[PDB]
């Protein structure tokens, strides 16, 4: 998945 | 005495036209052609054949629900720029060659024939053809002068989409499947149910002559936000009432699921899914498109070109969008080529979750006044990371954070190879 740092 | 012409049937010449216009996979059932390029017809007659001395035939093409010559969605031309010319004549058949202008609106056209012998003209509906963008045609706006690149960016149905992180790069295969049965029809529906079509259908069809307009439309319509768009985004790892973003292997299941439930949002997608479905639709319509991945992708929320933490904006491991190849006569000269389009909702443009097209070159040069949405895309690829740190003395100090650099190892699939091309150079200068 796309993950916010 | 000479009685009127009687048509039996119009042969659309699917196999020949298909091979010539690079639409063979689209042409097994209905005629699909690319604009700005001749295509064949063959009229079969019942009584006598065409006679140039006797007969004068006139053609009519129309697209959309309000066709007009002013808009370029209706043309009339005589059998002798829309043209029709006689190429051969044999027994009962007459073989024609029609042409369309290279700036014609894409979409479904209805083709009629008027036949006269000097008196009351008789009318005939010959059939239907879908007209697409033509990357092979030098006069077309999407023209791409490299054959190997046209193969990759228009014709190839499989590709690779890059994910992961800057440190740990990975990829997945993806079936774009732009030429599978029913997908082109679903693309035309996507344009037909778009907000601007609902508002003013005649003007919307007229403007499908531009890949810019179409490109912008798609970057809006691929997400379900604000409209009857395709995908609903979700990012919290609970997808039990839909499909996991990571389940998908191709655009086709999504587009078909959207159509089958009456243009209803498809649960669920994330960035690469949006970009991937957009690539399908744009490739299907003939606009050369590719999926690009950007590592350490920044979300600027206040347009100050800074990504701000408080010890708050977001940097993603990766984000995906698409680039499409086209000239930009709506801009200053020199901006033809790749245009960033972004169908994933993040920031609103003109009151709606869309983004682009913006020239990649404008991003690189920092010409951020260039439309569309250059300030946002610049920040995604080339922003400074700032910490507003609160100090022991109650003061708040601004500091530049260089531990995580925004916009790294920007990637798309190599032309004709199963390998990764780095295109970081097109977005930003090295330092
Ligand atoms: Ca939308
Ligand atoms: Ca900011």
């Amino acid at each position: 998945p796309a993950l916010p740092f | 005495m000479a009685e009127e012409l009687v048509l039996e049937r119009c042969d659309l010449e699917l196999e020949t036209n298909g091979r010539d216009h690079h639409t063979a996979d689209l042409c097994r059932e209905k005629l699909v052609v690319r604009r700005g390029q001749p295509f064949w017809l063959t009229l079969h007659f019942e009584g006598r054949n065409y006679e140039a001395s006797v007969d004068s035939l006139t053609f009519s093409v129309v697209t959309g629900p309000a066709p007009s010559q002013e808009a370029g969605t209706k043309a009339r031309f005589p059998l002798r720029d829309w043209t029709a010319t006689v190429v051969d004549q044999q027994d009962c058949t007459l073989s024609l060659q029609l042409t369309t202008p290279a700036n014609a609106p894409i979409g479904l056209y209805r083709l009629s024939l008027e036949a006269s012998t000097g008196y009351q003209g008789s009318s005939f509906v010959l059939g239907h053809f879908i007209l697409l963008f033509n990357a092979w045609c030098p006069a077309d706006a999407v023209y791409l002068d490299s054959e190997e690149e046209r193969q990759e960016y228009v014709l190839t149905q499989q590709g690779f989409i890059y994910q992961g992180s800057a440190k740990f790069i990975k990829n997945i295969p993806w079936n774009f499947g732009q030429f599978e049965d029913g997908i082109l029809d679903i693309c035309l529906i996507l344009l037909d149910v778009n907000p601007k079509f609902l508002k003013n259908a005649g003007r919307d069809c007229s403007r499908r002559s531009s890949p810019v307009y179409v490109g912008r439309v798609v970057s809006g319509m691929v997400n379900c936000n604000d409209d009857q768009g395709v995908l609903l985004g979700r990012w919290d790892n609970n997808y039990g009432d839909g499909v996991s973003p990571m389940s998908w292997i191709g655009s086709v299941d999504i587009l078909r699921r959207w159509k089958n439930h009456g243009c209803q949002r498809v649960k669920y997608g994330q960035c690469w899914v949006f970009a991937a479905v957009a690539c399908t639709v744009l490739r299907c319509l003939g606009i050369p498109t590719r999926v690009v991945t950007n590592y350490n992708s920044a979300h600027d929320q206040n347009s100050n070109l800074l990504i701000e933490y408080f010890r708050s904006e977001m940097i993603w491991n990766f984000h995906c969008w698409v680039e499409s190849w086209m000239t930009r006569p709506d801009l200053q000269p020199g901006y033809e080529g790749w245009q960033a389009l972004d169908p994933t909702p993040q920031e609103k443009s003109e009151g709606t979750y869309c983004c682009g097209p913006v020239p990649v070159r404008a991003i690189k040069e920092g010409d951020l006044s260039t439309k569309y949405d250059a300030p946002f895309v610049f920040a995604e690829v080339n922003a400074d990371v700032v910490d507003w740190i609160q100090q022991d003395d109650g003061s708040v100090h601004k500091s530049i954070n260089r531990s995580l650099i925004v916009g790294l190892k920007i990637s798309t699939k190599s032309v004709g190879r199963d390998e990764r091309e780095d295109i970081t150079h097109t977005y930003k200068y090295p330092e």
